[PDB]
RNA sequence: CCCGCAGAAGAAGCACCGGCUAACUCCGGCCAGCAGCCCGGUAAUACGGAGGGUGCAAGCGUUAAUCGGAAUUACUGGGCGUAAAGCGCACGCAGGCGGUUUGUUAAGUCAGAUGUGAAAUCCCCGGGCUCAACCUGGGAACUGCAUCUGAUACUGGCAAG
RNA sequence: AUGUUUUUUUUUUUUUUUGAUUUGGUGAGAGG
């Protein structure tokens, strides 16, 4: 705080860490599917939470969630993942729509978010 | 179930009976019964006429009822046209010859049952419950009340979970039995479902 | 009529504190007159002395 | 690029007439104008702090037909020059060549004169300009060429324009279908109602 | 003539031994549109009345301020519990630049061209306090003028 | 770049609408799903669809990354009795700071000048591409460094008190 | 002698004040 004192060692700046580590400054990174499953969050919530662990391209192994309802995915798929946590231990999305991952069947509205093509009619 | 009911307790003091008459065991409970019929038939009718209290009286095989109405002209309508007609079906339900009287209520504000009557109308057209209540307390201030008090309860605001909800204003003592306290309730069958309505006011205490 | 014998820009509005056509519904900025009223902005009694 | 939809719908959400149709029939009647667009207009609670500013920047865009980044880098512009800012920015949006061509009176409303602008109609000291976002200079003479001056749109326009008060700042003639910006226009001579302040403060935030 | 903004209203409980008994507080803030400002701060069972308190207080206890033109006279701190503001005069045309309950109260004073942040606690009612202290505080060339002995020109 | 030809012709989507946050209704059971932080168990403005709206617009969302907000490492600009924070107490080298008067010096300090501080970039006034971006003339700036000439209140050095 | 031992959203917006109750010539007839 003291001049004299802040001269004689200046002061640290807070290095905050990525909470997305496994991505390494990528928007998104493809991986592989190790296994998929379903999981049940924490309290207070209630559900089956479907979620894939996949090796990365770069060596991580990590778990991803899968958004939208319903989904392709098989051991041995490959998917994008984009970063983002769902609210124990996931810190990424599987990016519907992109490598072998598929858009969600029957959606209308917020269709970007997950892979679907606009209806023809 | 806490309270007394104020009219039922006064009954023998400051409030009148509204069936006046006398029967033995044999033929009180037709009598009743076709008090019952007749009132009923009445509220049906004069629904859209403001009518406060209506008041049986049968004396030697004739009934005469009496409508305290806050507008005579719309239950009279032509001089003698409908009073007539209701007469007949009266007469009707009863068995008996019907004589209909109709009393003129003075300050429709400060008749509880009217005013009830009135929130619950409020409340089915979709006003706010509570500028309703307010209405019905300042309103009955301002004629001369003593005081009032209203309540109005159960899906306020067609909200999941029922409350109530009541206004005073001035003093409405329950406990006095010489206090002159007009109760009465009514019902709003709203879409989301019934709201009752309660309503005090306090004309003030008789001395005797 | 704009602008006939009773007019608005030569005399006045007929609507006290308002244009008569549509701006100024409270007591902000009396006097403003803008082109799709052609409209003064003062007092009813205004237009009798003009 | 533009707003093509619905024109009378947005004076609506606005609250007030931004004169987006001619003038030839009254808001009043094409529209209910005091009732807010869609399902939901009847009900009308009070706006926030942002909200209200939001609409004004809106109210301001919509009158002159400027999208979003246009509107900031136009609000960055006047906040570069001096004076003050909101009036910079109005300055600057009047400066615009279609409205200038609306207000001298050869489109009926600024997005037909917007329109003449592009179909090369009309010139700047001689010179056929084609952008609606063409700023208009001190003692710039701005005029509708030969060929578009035998349209009877034309004609109407200044008709309409006739009725309508005529603007200080400007010096039109309608024989010669010619009219010279003569200046900047002062904050007065402006519509009193637009809060310009609001929108300063918006992007500001 | 007066103008009076609501700036908060919060529900604030009392429990009892049946439960809890909710009540409202709003906090007010009226002015004139010059020196002329007062905050009121009132409470009541239901919102509306609450609020009409709240209007009832700010419109008695009122403060002047000492308004150069639609700005500030000179840079001006202003400080109650948590809430410490600083707020600077400003150029025409640069509007109130001022976050949440302090803006309201720079609004109704009159003020038209601030440049204001609130640092510290930005409780609405410190803050709008602090900024009613800063406002009082801060004092007009003339009055210096008169406080130092001097003429306005010899300040300048 | 200009002129002529035809005919509204070939040309609008993306996100969002519980609060923060601009925008609301109806229809489908802690499931399916949403989520940046703080819904869903049968009347969900929070899930999915619709209608309606709001915001952006040839883009619109999402992710990653940086500063901001964050006065949340606080030089400007924070704190430490109880919230995190006073060494258990002292002595004391280096270091930091230093009562008062005069003289002197001129290192710090201040003033002016000279040299330099590449061009571009940023900013000001202009000019040129129909406008703009873009290009571009001149200026200002580049907060500095060096040297020379002064000023001597303050800080320092030296000398006496 | 002893208690973090059955938690689940059974969810935060007023009225506002600011303004008024509205009827011109012509001709005919009566009272004093
Ligand atoms: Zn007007």
């Amino acid at each position: 705080a003291t001049v004299n004192q802040l001269v004689r060692k200046p002061r640290a700046r807070k290095v905050a860490k990525s909470n997305v580590p496994a991505l390494e400054a990528c928007p998104q990174k493809r991986g592989v599917c190790t296994r998929v499953y379903t999981t049940t969050p924490k309290k207070p919530n209630s559900a089956l939470r479907k979620v894939c662990r996949v090796r990365l391209t770069n060596g991580f192994e990590v778990t991803s969630y899968i958004g939208g309802e319903g989904h392709n995915l098989q051991e041995h798929s490959v998917i994008l993942i984009r970063g983002g946590r769902v609210k124990p231990g996931v810190r990424y999305h599987t990016v519907r729509g992109a490598l072998d991952c598929s858009g969600v069947k029957d959606r209308k509205q917020a269709r970007s978010k997950y892979g679907v093509k606009r209806p023809k009619a | 179930g806490q309270k007394v009911h104020p009219n039922g307790i006064r009954l023998g003091i400051v409030k009148p009976w509204n069936s006046t008459w006398f029967a033995n065991t044999k033929e009180f409970a037709d009598n009743l019964d076709s008090d019952f019929k007749v009132r009923q038939y009445l509220t049906k009718e004069l629904a859209k006429a403001s009518v406060s209290r209506i008041v049986i009286e049968r004396p030697a095989k004739s009934i005469r009822v009496t409508i305290h109405t806050a507008r005579p002209g719309i239950v009279i309508g032509k001089k003698g046209e409908d009073v007539e007609k209701l007469r007949k079906v009266v007469a009707d339900i009863a068995g008996v010859p019907a004589q209909i009287n109709i009393a003129e209520v003075r300050k429709p504000e400060l008749d509880a049952k009217l005013v009830a009557d009135s929130i619950t109308s409020q409340l089915e057209r979709r006003v706010m419950f509570r500028r309703a209540m307010k209405r019905a307390v300042q309103n009955a201030m301002r004629l001369g009340a003593k005081g009032i008090k209203v309540e109005v309860s159960g899906r306020l605001g067609g909200a999941e979970i029922a409350r109530t909800e009541w206004y005073r204003e001035g003093r409405v003592p329950l406990h006095t039995l010489r206090a002159d306290i007009d109760y009465n309730t009514s019902e709003a069958h709203t879409t989301y479902g019934v709201i009752g309505v309660k309503v005090w006011i306090f004309k003030g205490e008789i001395l005797g | 009529e704009r602008d006939g014998l009773f007019c608005a820009r030569i005399f006045g509005p007929v609507k006290d504190y308002e244009c008569l056509c549509g701006k100024y519904k409270r007591l902000k900025h009396r006097g403003v007159i803008c082109e799709k009223c052609g409209v003064e902005v003062t007092q009813t009694k205004v237009r009798r002395e003009r | 690029a533009r707003y093509l939809g619905p024109k009378l719908k947005l004076s609506r959400r606005e609250g007030t007439d931004l004169f987006l149709k001619s003038g030839v029939r009254a808001i009043d009647t094409k529209c209910k104008i005091e009732q807010a667009p869609g399902q939901h207009g009847a009900r009308k609670p009070r706006l926030s702090d942002y909200g209200v500013q939001l609409r004004e920047k809106q109210k301001v865009r919509r009158i002159y037909g400027v999208l979003e980044r246009q509107f900031r880098n136009y609000y960055k512009e006047a906040a570069r020059l001096k004076g003050n800012t909101g009036e910079n920015l109005l300055a600057l949006l009047e400066g615009r060549l279609d409205n200038v061509v609306y207000r001298m009176g050869f489109g009926a409303t600024r997005a037909e004169a917007r329109q003449l602008v592009s179909h090369k109609a009309i010139m700047v000291n001689g010179r056929v300009v084609n952008i609606a976002s063409y700023q208009v200079s001190p003692n710039d003479v701005v005029s509708i060429r030969e060929k578009a001056k035998k349209q009877s749109r034309v004609k109407a326009a200044l008709e309409l324009a006739e009725q309508r008060e005529k603007p200080t700042w400007l010096e039109v003639d309608a024989g010669k279908m010619e009219g010279t910006f003569k200046r900047k226009p002062e904050r007065s001579d402006l519509s009193a109602d637009i809060n310009e302040h609001l929108i300063v403060e918006l992007y500001s935030k | 003539e007066l103008q009076e903004k609501l700036i908060a209203v919060n529900r604030v409980s009392k429990t009892v031994k049946g439960g809890r008994i909710f009540s409202f507080t709003a906090l007010t803030v009226v002015g004139d549109g010059n020196g002329r400002v007062g905050f009121g701060y009132g409470k009541a069972r239901e919102v509306p009345a609450a609020i009409q308190k709240a209007m009832e207080k700010a419109r008695r206890n009122m403060i002047n301020v000492a308004l150069n033109n639609g700005t500030l006279q000179h840079p001006v701190k202003g400080v109650h519990t948590g809430s410490r503001v600083f707020m600077q005069p400003a150029s025409e045309g640069t509007g109130i630049i001022a976050g949440g309950a302090m803006r309201a109260v720079l609004e109704v004073a009159g003020v038209h061209n601030v440049l204001a942040k609130a640092y510290g606690s930005t409780n609405p009612i410190n803050v709008v306090r602090a900024t009613i202290d800063g406002l009082e505080n801060m004092n007009s060339p003339e009055m210096v003028a008169a406080k130092r002995g001097k003429s306005v020109e010899e300040i300048l």
